[PDB]
């Protein structure tokens, strides 16, 4: 639902209003109806309810960095001139109500009406097509309401204390309605521990396997030791969903909605998030969360901390004046000191504050904010930046409660102005990378269900150690989750615990964790043996729907968006006009990512083992020599011109603190020998077209993880499959492939295997690793070619070869003015 | 910046002692190392420091 | 003045002890003007009867179990708080339940005086185990709403007496929500929706009528001052 | 099946239809084409009612053809073949 | 080069001598701070005083190293930034917001000046010029709405004419109004009239409103905010907006562009609010399309009159005509110009933007009847509800302090000094130990109300008319749900906040289009709102429309709406007739390129 | 136990335009809700009388002046929007005003027709000088609530007539407290203390009467 004004719908829908006015004999013409609708007469207001019904409208807000920035809504006609927007669609849109505007588009053709009703409707896009996470989930007010409802307050009106045989129990209730009664009188708190008898609330499993042996049926009573708020919460979740009995921190609500989409339809999840909306709005008003200058408290150790640290900051300048220290190094020291102080203040401040405080409650509930802001407000602002971007070693010891002096305010303005441009240049960088990714991709549509292959990549699912239990890998919701299995999974015995073709998930992974497996072979697009694109079973399922992906689904654009959108959360190259190359230090954000996606040679390169075996290490002055001796073969290999600033590898096995690569060790093939990066071209000539893809995926995700960005690896898999899709030839074989020319690998196979007559020698070409830039120029159409330069070479080469345009990459169907061969515009569905 | 500097300094930290006319050992290297507890008393001077001068002049 | 369009009341039987009423079309603001009033009247105005206290033979200093029965004390109480009893004495009547013999006992096993009634005899109370008996005194009486336990007896004149929170109201769960509706083209009116869950001692509409009568009495006390110039429908 | 009254557009539901078809795109087309059929049935009053079966279910006040179509599809009153 | 003043220190004792230095000179000395203490005719109390240096290098230094000193705080701030109370309590981006929103504040019908304010609101109005001041001392001889007449002591009589309902360059009103009575011995420089946003001679850009810092039933979510219907009944946040429309009767070489009433055949009912000369009659009300001045350009005669634009209305204030029969002046080829002014009283409404001086801004989500507004035990319903969640992450708590002090000023105070002056008042200026209700105070940006002077000063808070104290020493009251009737179970923070209405209104932003005029160069609709244009569907939007797998919406948007000129007509006709909206049987942008590639002797065969 | 002590209503006169009522005894939980129902019906639905439109002689709209006067038509109207009146007839009735000279106009210069009354005869309207001539006619009408300007074209056959925003609510302030005082501290009860304050067009007693009557008419629906 979306609220639409009566003067902003009248225009959009004007022709239909004319039609209706003329069928109901209000207007005898289309000219009189046009006039009537221009003069806004009293009769064009009834009509506009019979036509605005069941007709969706698309709402958009720019910049649009992903598809949820356009959503379909059912119009509800409202008096006013502003658009009413559900508060759960506002995190995708990135919208707020400080003035922000929004655009409205209207479809006309049945096909587009249905695409809106089905693909775009907000009650279907509950999840991100990038991690599977829900977006339309309770935000700040809802969160604090549900966190106050479900919390536990010792010493609350009506609690349970067992009464020590004076009266038996003193706090037990035969139902939730009796507890409501007791709450109205004032005899019970909604946050007090009680024992209730529940019949329409399915219990948990730990107790359901202990109080019911044939399946808990609604009406089968049980007893719950919990609060009334947790009850009323669970009374919003679906019927068969168990009892949670937990403080509804944001992560809990996320978890629960994830489980609900795993185990239920999506209409149910929509209804449920609306229920939670209503309830959190209710219990935020009645949560007592407000602001005063007495709800903003200051720890009394602050001054002791600051004196104890001024001692140090004085001893430093003392040494500086003694000559023991330079000025820049003195500033570095002081900044290291006034960083170990704001830390102690934040510590003492999250300690001193109670839990019933609103300023801490709104934070620890996940509704908004951080403890950094709470320290800045009630503690100390701390250090601030110059316009160079360096640190002023004189900190701001004052809070925005004490009030800042004139100098402190002035020097905060410096970095307060330097944040309005950054927030803009970062968008241009992100846009650059996103356009690159959308250029190489945009032709990775799903075309066939199953490639019918048994290839795949291995994924670790857990790791144990000196203990018994298995520690589950922290990279499961992006590597193995939402995949398809290639091999039936088996334990030591030999039976199948999870079978082929199974779409992994939370249940499946918890199972495989209960039986103790620590590796599983999974299908990916890095291996899908499909000519045009990828197969569903190799891609997997869609993170938005949670069901296996469909045929025709553009999965490259999704990848580009998912990777580019968070490009502003990443470090970048300094924005200063001129200076020294800051690459002297390490810079591993967007630079590393552009590097990898173009496949250029890393800066802090390190050599990799050409052959397994052992190592012999020698050191001259500033030069490292390394000689690998093979264990089985011979012809020891060597790397000599190895810089000594470049540090050796650090191994760090479980027990031994091996660390530095040593003389008398073992190096496998692919082992990086120096701390740094590897050249994907070396990794390729050593290992092949399946390991380099994995090194690239792993490095890109390393980057996007160190910055706190979660992306499912299959998007990187798409982007990398579109980087290793061609071969260079030196032998044509029986096949006629000009030796010295690049060609595809699927064409390679087709033309070099079908030859059973004349097949005296197959074709022969080796693979080439390229970057998305080149890889986007290697297209195989003469319309996307002419789209670029060099139209004449192309048109001639193609007219002499009497080629044909298959119209797949969809970059050319817009030129022609034709449907895109994706989703709803492919023959299967067209 | 700090890390990079440390990584570099791993190679040949101390260049040499200076034994003064008052038995004040001054080790000279390529990084400042002070005792955060003992009045920031320097354990290793930087080669760019005014009291690292009587190693070059 | 005079009202516009004469609002109306409708009822929906989602169940037999539960129902959902709808009042519409209401002038704006008159949904919350009375919703909570109806709620609190229905919950705390209608008279009823309910167990106020119990006594048991075998539990007088250790109120955990009752030797001979599966159920503990808490469970038998929780069952005796859902007992649906009526009365006409307006005074503390006493009753007894006596179940010497291993088996299962219910409300069809109490002998109620001719002036008292029980509309849920089929309700489970306690499963008597092999070689188990059961005797329990009940103190039933009348009141309004939900009044909690009365342990203001420093030196009780009876021992083993156990007071219970008394659900005197035949109405157990009422809750309302008010939405918007539109008459011809003007909108932002109020549509009142109110769901009612009672016991089997009364139908929800009779409770609604009783609350309406109570509110009429009060606001006629208020109207009794001048009795002129109001709204009519 | 344990949910509440699906409101407006959300009735008929989506997971119910997605099993009356192969996918969601195919449902887009499987609904649009029948919408065209319903409209061309309504507009044509002179020409006899042949080759245009009309709505297989009871319409409403107006119940725009797309809703009639998705309802019919919920009742399993249609067949379809891909290309 | 720009200069700023400083005070000359000589030995550590602040001299009263001034020096207007520039940056070059300043960089040569140690410039101190205004708040630095002084004990006996200047000398500093401390030993390590804080100063700046050449490169802004703030440092603590011995008070003997000092050479200059700042005359005041608020030296480095401007007018629109020395009018933000509690600025040292608000971070910098939201103070920027506050200033740049205090600029774009629309004048209101009746103006009201802030209870809690700053000392820089009297001068900013005198030194601007919309007030009227006495040129000479004297008494007042006549006072009307338009003219004012003064008889000075020298005997000379002055006459000040006042601007009444004149149109500013931004649509606002420019009405002046007198504030004096006949027989009033005014002095020189004394304010004789108030301007559009002044009251008694000080900037009054907004109004004080009763605010409760609390979340409500979802209608103040994500910086949105709530209002009473009182602010609409009493015309509190109402504003007058005026519009100017001009038309010229210039030469065409086919005759004369004539302005007449004998318009081509049209409803005489449109020609009823028009005077003899075909111009509209003052006092009439208009509406989109309604004629204003009938102009006939010769053909014999056509109709190109001035009609009300889209989304506009109002009363015709007055008219301004400029003829050539006077030869006053008119540009090359003109014979007449007519300017029509129309006025509209605009009330606060759902969508209109609203703000405070601290960067706190938002739109108006809900306007509530006063019977369902959180009210106080005395029956006072609050007027604006603001949420808690936006305050700490936006770092603008100056508004909390403003709320508190607004209470402390609308309800007076009496510090009980019977037993001495409390320790939190040992720094207070006497004459500030008491005040009546509706008082006015000043908190200068960096020398103003502290938190000791404001914590215990919330307890005093003279009671209400019934002896009941409606707000405690923490800033909080106990409210009642005007819907349920029960008191919210926790005390809420209540006070008075100065709130500003802004030029960002929704009657100026709501834009929609179905059909209309195109650009005939790119052959798309025009871009804009006055142009009556469409909305840009860009590239990123096409990506987002592809990732759904939606092909028909994209086709629709890129052909039937902007470029395809033979399809939009088919579509309009289809819809008006109620037939299936058609589909391009074969793409249409392809044909010119098809021709010109065939013309180049390259066979092309659209296959099938 | 059942309590047969029905509730009772007792009035207390604090001033001429505000009173304080008590309703006692009452069930617990049952005081605040009644107080709120009454507060809302009072602040919302009480009939009244107010100025609906005005005509001044020489002016043509609210955006001009009148010679000799010191307050433009906008302030004049914003002041007329503080005028209490009381029409005992369900029709419009046009009052009249005409003052001249250096006077200081007040609400005690409108000559109202037979039936209407003005209760604030010391209300400021304007102030004139030797050239002032304030002639006016005000239209009074009956209604309730808050009704904005009835735009002119909507009425028809009118020029120089100036609609104004009508506010029909003799009630000015309402509130309530609840003392949960127990009878002989045996069982539980509530005492509801309502407090009402008017604008002199009617008394608090009569406003409470009208509110109670409306609420009766509403709650009666429950009963078949
Ligand atoms: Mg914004
Ligand atoms: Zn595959």
């Amino acid at each position: 639902q979306c609220g639409l004004p009566k003067l902003m719908a009248l225009e959009l829908f004007k022709p239909f209003v004319m039609k209706r006015l003329v069928d109901l004999n209000h207007a005898q013409n289309i000219k009189s109806a046009k006039r009537m609708v221009e003069r806004q007469r009293p009769q064009v207001w009834d009509v506009l309810e019979e036509v605005i019904a069941e007709h969706p409208v698309l709402l958009n807000r720019a910049p649009t960095l992903h598809r949820l920035g356009i959503q379909a809504f059912e119009p509800q006609l409202v008096e006013g001139k502003a658009i009413q927007l559900h508060p759960l669609v506002c995190e995708a849109f990135n919208a707020d109500f400080d003035g922000d505007q929004m655009a409205v588009h209207l479809p006309l053709s049945a096909e587009a009406q249905a695409e809106a009703r089905i693909l775009m409707l907000s009650s279907n896009n509950i999840l991100s097509p990038a991690s599977g996470k829900p977006l339309a989930m309770p935000r700040l007010d809802m969160v604090t309401g549900l966190y106050y409802l479900t919390t536990l307050v010792e010493g609350a009106t009506g609690e349970y204390q067992a009464a020590t045989k004076d009266a038996p129990e003193q706090g037990v209730y035969s139902s939730p309605a009796e507890a409501i009664m007791a709450m109205d009188r004032g005899a019970l708190s909604v946050r007090a521990k009680i024992k209730v008898r529940l019949t329409e609330l399915r219990p948990p499993t730990d107790l359901e396997a202990q109080l019911f042996e044939n399946g808990w049926k609604p009406g089968d009573a049980w007893t719950a030791e919990t609060t009334l708020g947790r009850v009323m919460f669970n009374e919003l979740l679906p019927k068969s969903y168990p009892f949670v009995n937990e403080q509804m921190h944001k992560k809990v609500q996320a978890r629960i909605i994830n489980d609900l989409a795993e185990r239920f339809p999506m209409i149910v999840v929509a209804q449920t998030v609306d229920k939670l909306k209503d309830a959190g709005f209710y219990w935020a008003t009645r949560s007592g969360v407000t602001v005063s200058m007495a709800d903003v408290l200051v720890p009394p150790q602050k001054q002791e901390i600051l004196e104890r640290h001024e001692a140090e900051a004085d001893a430093i300048e003392r040494k500086y004046q003694r000559g023991a220290l330079n000025h820049t190094e003195r500033n570095e020291s002081l900044v290291k000191i006034w960083q170990d102080a704001t830390e102690e203040v934040g510590k003492a401040l999250e300690e001193f504050y109670p839990a019933d405080n609103p300023i801490i409650t709104i934070v620890k509930s996940g509704a908004t904010g951080n403890l950094t802001q709470t320290r800045t407000l009630a503690g100390m602002k701390g250090l601030v930046t110059n316009p160079k971007g360096e640190f002023i070693p004189r900190p701001i010891k004052s809070s925005f409660r004490e009030g800042l002096t004139v100098l402190e305010y002035f020097i905060n303005t410096h970095g307060a102005r330097k944040g309005l441009a950054d927030t803009a240049l970062r968008t241009a960088d992100s846009g650059y990378l996103t356009r690159r990714l959308v250029d190489v991709s945009q032709d990775v549509i799903v075309r066939e269900h199953d490639c019918e292959t048994e290839r795949g990549i291995n994924v670790t699912l857990a790791e144990r150690g000196p203990d018994g239990t298995l520690i589950r890998d922290a990279h499961v919701e992006t590597s193995a989750f939402a995949r398809t299995l290639a091999t039936d999974a088996v334990d030591a015995n030999g039976n199948v615990i999870i079978e082929r073709g199974h779409d992994l998930g939370d249940p499946a992974i918890d199972a495989l964790l209960a039986a103790g497996i620590t590796t599983v072979k999974v299908r990916s697009v890095l291996t899908c043996t499909s000519a045009t694109g990828v197969c569903a079973m190799c891609y997997g399922r869609s993170m938005a729907t949670g069901k296996l992906v469909d045929i025709g689904e553009a999965v490259g654009i999704v990848a580009a968006q998912s990777i580019g959108e968070p490009g502003t959360q990443l470090t970048m190259r300094t924005f200063h006009q001129g200076g020294v190359t800051g690459g002297a230090d390490i810079v591993g954000g967007l630079p590393r990512v552009q590097e990898l996606f173009e496949a250029r040679v890393p800066r802090n390169k390190a050599p990799i083992a050409d052959v397994a075996g052992r190592v012999r290490l020698e050191e001259s002055d500033k030069f490292f020599k390394i000689t690998i001796v093979p264990d089985d073969g011979g012809e020891e290999v060597v790397y000599d011109k190895l810089s000594k600033r470049q540090r050796l590898r650090v191994i760090t096995h479980e027990d031994g603190t091996e660390g530095v690569l040593s003389d008398g060790d073992h190096v496998e093939v692919g082992d990086q020998l120096m701390e740094g990066a590897a050249d994907p071209h070396e990794v390729l000539r050593v290992q092949g077209p399946r390991e380099v893809q994995i090194h690239l995926v792993k490095e890109v995700q390393e980057v996007y993880r160190a910055q706190g960005v979660s992306i499912h690896d299959k998007h990187i898999e798409v982007i990398v499959r579109q980087m290793l899709r061609r071969v260079t030839i030196i032998d044509s074989g029986s096949t006629e492939f000009l030796p010295g020319s690049l060609t595809e690998r699927a064409e390679f196979e087709a033309e070099n295997r079908r030859v059973v007559a004349e097949g005296g020698e197959p074709a022969a070409g080796r693979p080439v690793l390229m970057g998305i830039t080149k890889a986007s120029l290697a297209t195989d159409s003469w319309l996307s070619a002419a789209s670029f330069q060099e139209t004449t070479r192309v048109l001639t080469d193609a007219a002499i070869n009497c080629r044909s345009d298959k119209l797949n990459g969809l970059k050319e169907n817009v030129i022609i003015g034709k449907l895109i061969p994706a989703g709803t515009g492919i023959s299967r569905y067209r | 910046k700090d890390i990079a500097r440390l990584n570099v300094a791993d190679n040949g930290l101390c260049f040499g002692r200076l034994d003064t006319l008052d038995d004040a050992r001054l080790y000279i290297g390529r990084l400042g190392i002070f005792d955060r507890d003992n009045d920031f008393e320097p354990l290793l001077l930087d080669w760019r420091a005014p009291m690292a001068r009587p190693f070059y002049v | 003045m005079l009202i516009s369009q004469r609002p109306t009341l409708s009822e929906e039987t989602v169940a037999e002890n539960r129902s959902r009423f709808v009042i519409e079309p209401l002038e704006p603001g008159f949904g919350y003007t009375l919703g909570n009033s109806l709620r609190r009247t229905l919950l705390s105005s209608i008279p009823g009867a309910a167990v106020t206290s119990i006594r048991i033979d075998g539990v007088l200093h250790e109120f955990t179990t009752v030797p001979g029965v599966k159920e503990d004390v808490t469970d038998i109480i929780l069952n005796l708080k859902g007992l649906v009893v009526s009365s006409d004495d307006d005074e503390p009547v006493t009753m007894y339940l006596r179940k010497q013999g291993p088996g299962v006992v219910t409300a069809g096993d109490i002998v109620p005086p001719a002036g008292v009634t029980v509309h849920n005899p089929d309700m489970h109370i306690a499963t008597l185990n092999d070689k188990g008996k059961l005797e329990v005194e009940l103190v039933v009486e009348r009141g309004r709403g939900y009044v909690p336990a009365v342990q203001n007896k420093a030196s009780g004149a009876e021992i083993g007496r156990i007071p219970v929170d008394s659900i005197y109201s035949p109405v157990l769960k009422v809750t309302y929500k008010v939405e918007a509706t539109r008459v011809e083209q003007r909108t932002d009116f109020d549509k009142l929706i109110i769901d009612v869950e009672t016991k089997n001692s009364i139908s929800p509409r009779d409770a609604l009528a009783s609350a309406g009568g109570t509110l009429v009495e009060l606001f006629g006390l208020a109207r009794e001052l001048n009795a002129d110039s109001e709204h009519i429908e | 099946s344990a949910y509440d009254t699906p409101l407006g557009i959300t009735n008929p539901p989506i997971d119910e239809l997605l099993s009356r078809a192969s996918s969601k795109y195919a449902l887009v087309i499987y609904a649009a084409k029948r919408a065209r059929q319903i409209n061309d049935y309504y507009n044509q009053l002179g020409d006899g009612i042949l080759e245009y079966v009309g709505p297989l279910v009871e319409p409403g006040l107006q119940e725009k053809p797309l809703s009639i179509a998705l309802r019919e599809i919920h009742g399993d009153l249609l067949e379809h073949t891909e290309g | 080069f720009i200069e700023t003043p400083y005070r000359k220190v000589e030995n550590g004792v602040v001299t009263d001598q001034i020096d207007y230095l520039t940056a070059d000179e300043e960089d040569r000395h140690v410039v101190a701070q205004a708040n630095s203490p002084t004990d006996e005719n200047g000398r500093f109390t401390e030993d390590r005083v804080m100063v700046r240096k050449k490169g802004g290098e703030v440092e603590f230094v011995s008070a003997d190293q000092v050479d200059y000193m700042d005359v005041s705080p608020r030296q480095m701030v401007s007018v629109a930034t020395a009018m933000i109370p509690f600025l040292e309590h608000d971070d910098a981006n939201r103070a920027l917001m506050g200033a740049n929103m205090q600029r774009q504040a629309v004048p209101l019908v009746r103006s009201e000046a802030p209870l809690v304010g700053t000392g820089m609101e009297l001068r900013a109005a005198i030194d601007a010029g919309d007030v009227v001041v006495a040129d000479k001392t004297g008494v007042i001889e006549e006072v009307s709405a338009d003219y004012i007449t003064v008889m000075a002591d020298d005997g000379t009589r002055q006459s000040y004419r006042l601007r009444k309902f004149a149109r500013s360059n931004h649509g606002t009103c420019a009405n002046q109004r007198p504030i004096v009575d006949a027989g009033q011995r005014v002095e020189a420089g004394q304010v004789i009239a108030d301007g559009p946003c002044t009251q008694n001679g000080e900037m009054a850009l907004g109004k004080n409103l009763l605010v409760a810092i609390m979340p409500w039933e979802g209608h103040n979510y994500e910086d949105a905010i709530i209002l009473s219907n009182r602010l609409v009944e009493e015309d509190v946040l109402t504003s007058i907006h005026i519009e100017e429309h001009e038309i010229d009767a210039r030469d065409t070489k086919l005759g004369a562009e004539e302005i007449t009433r004998d318009i081509p055949n049209v409803s005489d009912e449109v020609l009823a609010d028009l005077d003899e000369r075909g111009i509209v009659r003052i006092g009439a009300e208009v509406r989109d399309g309604d004629i204003l001045v009938g102009k006939v350009t010769p053909k014999e005669v056509r109709d190109t009159s001035l009609k009300v634009p889209h989304g506009e209305s109002g009363k015709v204030i007055g008219i301004r005509v400029f003829s050539r029969e006077d030869d006053d002046e008119l540009p090359a080829g003109v014979n007449e110009l007519v300017r029509v002014y129309v006025a509209q009283k605009r009330k606060i409404s759902d969508g209109d933007k609203l703000a405070g001086r601290h960067g706190n801004k938002g739109v108006i989500g809900k306007i509530l009847p006063v019977e369902d507004m959180p009210f106080l035990p005395d029956g006072t319903p609050v007027d604006i509800i603001l949420n808690t969640h936006g305050v700490p992450r936006r770092m603008n708590i100056g508004q909390i302090l403003e709320t508190h002090l607004g209470w402390v000023a609308k309800a007076g105070w009496n510090i009980d000094v019977a037993a001495g002056v409390p320790d939190w008042a040992s720094k207070l200026p006497e004459e500030l130990y008491s005040a009546p209700a509706d008082s006015t105070v000043a908190t200068p940006v960096f020398d103003g109300a502290q938190e000791g002077e404001l914590a215990g000063l919330l307890g005093s808070t003279l009671p209400n008319r019934d002896g009941e104290v409606m707000v405690d020493a923490d800033g909080k009251s106990t409210l009642f749900d005007g819907r349920s009737g029960e008191p919210f179970p926790y005390p809420v923070t209540v006070g008075y906040m100065y709130i500003l209405k802004l030029h960002h209104l929704v009657d100026d932003k709501i834009h929609a289009r179905s059909t209309g005029p195109y650009s005939m160069i790119t052959q798309q609709p025009l871009g804009g709102k006055a142009q009556f244009g469409g909305q840009r569907f860009g590239e990123m939007e096409c990506w987002a429309m592809q990732a759904y797998g939606a092909a028909y919406t994209l086709q629709e948007l890129l052909t039937i709406k902007s470029d395809d000129t033979v399809g939009r007509v088919k579509v309009y006709e289809a819809i008006v007739k109620g037939e299936n909206i058609p589909e391009p049987g074969i793409p249409e942008s392809f044909k010119v390129l098809l021709k010109e590639l065939q013309s180049l002797c390259l066979n092309v065969e659209v296959l099938s």
